[PDB]
């Protein structure tokens, strides 16, 4: 059971929302990187 | 300032009646020099017996400690939240003070023949916060309990009601209590109408609460934690109705607000008196209004 | 001890503001600092209740409560005399409250918002060119009354009744108050803390009541019941379907009563005025600070 929040910044106790405890995702990026390493392990099918 | 009043009127048992209670308090008329006896404590409205008015009456009215009985006199002084007094522990329920201890008044609930003096004088009782709470919620589920199995004998036991509420606890002291065993239905007993408001308040939280979690959740953010709490109630009392008339809803919603604020009032004990050093040895204590 | 404060006017009065203030001699003033002389800013409610169209009362309830109170006894030209209300002390306080509302014999008054309208309590000093609202002193049920009925007029903006909510009623007449749409995230926060207490109560609010309440309503019918209609609610119906059992009631019921003093104390924003020997033939009460 979670829960759901816009923002706060700089804890000291751990399990308390920040803007350090996010993780930094670039979508675009990551689905770039995605399919291009999908392209090379294509590649890769294809070799011996 | 003065501080004396001097009341106007007995005979020799009367006089070792009074006098076996002379550190004891009661409630007046008025802050004034001279009195009758009909405005003594707890006297025009304690004879049906109905708690909530006796607190509200409680409330309402000064106190006083009385001092001194003669043949037709009762030399007492009323009590200002100036300076502070002295006075003791001399109720039949014996409940034991401590130090520090925070001292309330609290409408008889420990029956008529107990806390009084057959002239009419009835004292109101005098006892620590705690156990002035746990006296409440103790009587109070046995009120409902007694009702449910007058109603329905398979819901719960009498036992099974005496084995957790005769009996109340603090700090070792594990006293008993006269609980009455047959109130009679119908309303008729003490404590009748409290539990009359307490099982309407709790039968129209949910409305309320569902009402106002839909009303401030569209609200977007102010706060994340009227959603947070979300998951901690249960998911049965969420999908109640989502739909009434809003004139039922709305009446339904401010008879349980009017409710909520008077029980609650309630629930905090009313005149709050704060000790500072009890003495078991002298049965006295000094305390203060607060 | 001395307790004059003394309020110097910038400028000078025009007549009619003389005529006007000296009839406003007696009601409740708020005060910026506790100094010896101040001017005329800071004093009312009308720096934070500005010449606008949009209020918010819980931020002048927070404006009420932080500064001090004062009462205008005499008023002339460039100069004003205030007294001042500190706790320990006792007062006299007139009944000058346009919206004329009776007394109760020794009950306890609650200082207000202004509710029924801006220009009702209101002079207009053009001279030093601000404006002196004066805040209302009513009783206490009623203050609960008009406070309930805006927090429920700012839960039912976003549903649809509306003269049955933004309309108070007494013994003495019945009044309308201005209502607002929005007040704000202070408002907003009100609710929130209200919405918490609520949904902690709907987890831990006992079952043995509602139990009683079903049985009860099939049973009896009450002023206390005929709100329900004769229906039984249907989380009534989802509920009572477990057993009923003394252990987890008396645990539901010693944090349920720990949390309803805190829900009362939640209520308890303005300062409040426990007075005492109201008179109605001089329109006036002696009063304390509680």
């Amino acid at each position: 059971d979670p829960a759901r929040l816009p923002r706060d910044t700089g804890p000291e106790l751990m399990w308390a929302p920040s803007l350090r405890n996010s993780l930094r995702v670039s979508p675009e990026a990551l689905e770039l990187a995605e399919r291009e390493a999908e392209r090379a392990r294509s590649e890769r099918w294809d070799r011996c | 300032m003065d501080l004396k009043v001097v009341v106007s009127l007995l005979y020799t048992d009367e006089i070792a009646k009074m006098q076996q209670r002379i550190g004891c308090i009661l409630p007046l008329a008025s802050t004034h020099g001279t009195q009758n006896v009909q405005g003594l404590g707890l006297g025009q409205v304690y004879s049906v017996p109905d708690y909530v008015s006796m607190y509200n009456y409680l409330s309402d009215c000064t106190l006083a400690v009385l001092d001194e009985v003669s043949v037709d006199s009762l030399i007492l002084t009323k009590i200002v939240p100036g300076q502070t007094y002295a006075i003791k522990n001399k109720y039949q329920p014996f409940f034991q003070w401590h130090g520090t201890g925070s001292l309330s008044v609290m409408p008889p609930v420990f029956g008529r023949e107990h806390a009084t003096v057959k002239l009419d004088i009835v004292f109101p009782m005098v006892l620590p916060t705690p156990i002035a709470e746990e006296v409440l919620q103790k009587i109070l589920l046995f009120n409902v309990y007694s009702r449910v199995v007058m109603q329905a004998p398979g819901n719960a036991d009498m036992l099974d009601v005496h084995m957790h509420l005769g009996s109340v606890s603090y700090l070792g002291h594990h006293y008993e209590l006269a609980l009455p065993e047959v109130p009679g239905p119908l309303g008729l007993a003490l404590l009748d109408n409290l539990s009359l408001y307490f099982c309407i308040m709790v039968t129209l939280l949910p409305r309320a609460s569902m009402r106002l979690v839909r009303g401030l959740i569209r609200h977007e953010h102010h706060d994340l934690l009227n959603l947070f709490q979300e998951m901690v109630p249960d998911e049965i009392a969420r999908i109640d109705l989502d739909d009434l008339s809003v004139a039922d809803d709305l009446s339904r919603m401010r008879v349980m607000m009017t409710y909520l604020q008077s029980l609650a009032s309630l629930f905090n004990l009313g005149p709050r008196l704060a000790t500072a050093a009890y003495s078991q040895e002298t049965l006295t204590a000094t305390c203060w209004l607060r």
